[PDB]
């Protein structure tokens, strides 16, 4: 479904950004495990399961690096 | 030593966004353009901190466009750092004018006219690291003449060599093919080794 | 034949360009910037004779510093980067340690050196005591 | 600095008085009149998030003169 990758990512992001603020390099880099955690719990064999952020934070632990 | 390049460069390093930057450096550009104009700048070691600042302030990935005069009269000195400052100078920073290039030809042509090895493999350096019409056309019939089998020291052979080398690379059409062939060829079964080098690229 | 020498940094820095051969203002900037990318990807196992455009150069790292010369495609690999450490030696027994500071605050002296051992081109000597000497005689003399 | 200046005058015969007009300047200066200084500019970007410091900010000022009269 075209659509469906398209509303992920915009989710993906929308997570992202509240997690820790706009994606730079500077954050990625510092948030390498919270990133990796992310993309295993939003997304599994393909299927873009729920991203709600009340349920994405029972399933994450893990606090991104903030660098303002 | 050198004084002032301590000081500038240890400023400018240690700055901020380009801003302040690119504030110091036009400061900087400022004061050396007004003890360039006039003032009492007669001492050598004066010229040679402005040039060497004014150097670094065009490696820096800023450009320039004054202090040339200058820093050519730099090379009609006796002091070995400034005619080296000046050789690195000009041939970092390369104009095309009438006046200008005539007087850097006219101080190269009356440096070969030495008799220290030093001089004449600065000016060898200048003529070689650059490469022009100009330099080729003052200089096809002389850098055979320092390589012909006459009195001299190893170093300047090899510097020579190099440069005759790139006097035909980039002018082919300026370098003859007269009596000395003949010493080029011997000159591969000379003795010292760097000159083995020079003789066997050229 | 040498088409250039850059002595770059982690960052992208340049700290030496010396160009034998006329290019444009932009292109430096250019080849410069492409180096970089080429150079930074590669580590430890690779191979250091990394090839690019119509030419090849010759990167070997050093502490904080990709010293690479450009040479021409029908050019010998191995000759240059030997050519490149000899030179690395020689800056190394000559300020006693090699080092971005040494570069930035004493880059006549890299340059002389560079012409030195590096001359229209080609490999101008291939000694370390003889240039050593011969640049401390060179020295001493003001 | 100073200016010295002998004006001749006609005979003439009275009520000239030359009618006292004041005194004109033209110039302009390197700085505020008025006094104003910029203390601080800062740009924040929530979305691109670029540091403040890397945009490039140049002021300058330029103060023109009006009419600057001085009676004389």
């Amino acid at each position: 479904n075209a659509a469906m990758v398209f509303e992920f990512l915009y989710k993906m992001c929308d997570v992202m950004a509240a997690y820790f603020g706009k994606i730079s390099e500077e954050n990625i880099k510092n948030n390498f495990v919270l990133i990796y955690e992310l993309l295993d719990e939003i997304l599994d064999f393909g299927y873009p399961q729920n991203s709600e952020t009340g349920a994405l934070k029972t399933f994450i632990t893990q606090q991104g690096i903030k660098s303002q | 030593g050198m004084r002032g390049l301590a000081v500038f460069i240890s400023d400018i390093r240690n700055c901020k966004s380009k801003e302040a930057e690119i504030k110091r450096i036009n400061k900087e550009l400022a004061n050396i353009r007004s003890k360039f104009k006039g003032d009492k700048a007669l001492d050598g070691y004066s010229k040679k901190k402005y040039v060497c600042k004014l150097l670094f302030i065009f490696l820096l990935g800023h450009d320039i466009d004054f202090g040339h005069m200058e820093a050519v009269n730099l090379l009609s000195s006796n002091r070995y750092t400034e005619k080296q400052i000046g050789y690195l100078f000009i041939s970092v920073l390369v104009n095309s004018n009438s006046e200008l290039i005539r007087l850097i030809n006219n101080a190269i042509k009356n440096d070969l006219a030495s008799r220290n090895p030093t001089f004449m493999g600065l000016a060898l350096h200048c003529i070689a690291n650059v490469g022009s019409r100009e330099m080729a056309e003052a200089f096809a019939g002389e850098i055979p003449k320092i390589l012909v089998a006459g009195d001299t020291m190893d170093s300047v052979k090899q510097s020579a060599a190099l440069c005759l080398l790139r006097l035909y690379r980039t002018s082919p059409d300026l370098v003859p093919m007269g009596d000395w062939t003949s010493r080029v060829v011997h000159l591969l079964n000379d003795q010292h080794l760097g000159v083995v080098t020079a003789a066997t690229s050229l | 034949m040498i088409r250039f020498i850059l002595i770059q940094n982690r960052a992208g820095k340049t700290r030496l360009a010396k160009w034998y051969m006329q290019f444009d203002d932009d292109e430096k900037q250019k080849l410069i910037e492409e180096v970089h990318a080429v150079v930074t990807v590669r580590d430890a196992k690779h191979t250091n004779f990394v090839e690019f455009r119509n030419f090849k150069i010759i990167y070997r790292r050093y502490a904080g510093l990709y010293f690479c010369i450009c040479v021409d495609v029908n050019d010998n690999n191995l000759a240059y980067l030997e050519a490149i450490h000899n030179f690395v030696e020689v800056l190394n027994e000559y300020f006693h340690n090699v080092c971005e500071l040494d570069l930035v605050f004493n880059f006549y002296k890299v340059y002389t050196v560079v012409d030195e051992m590096f001359l229209a081109g080609e490999i101008r000597e291939t000694s370390q005591t003889k240039v050593l000497k011969q640049l401390l005689m060179l020295q001493s003399l003001e | 600095s100073q200016i010295s200046a002998e004006i001749e005058l006609l005979p003439t015969n009275d009520k000239k008085k030359w009618a006292r007009p004041p005194i004109s300047m033209n110039f302009e200066v390197p700085f505020a009149p008025s006094g104003l200084k910029v203390r601080y500019l800062k740009v924040f970007e929530p979305k691109l998030n670029y540091s403040d410091h890397d945009v490039i900010k140049w002021v300058r000022y330029i103060g023109r003169s009006g009419i600057y009269e001085t009676r004389c």
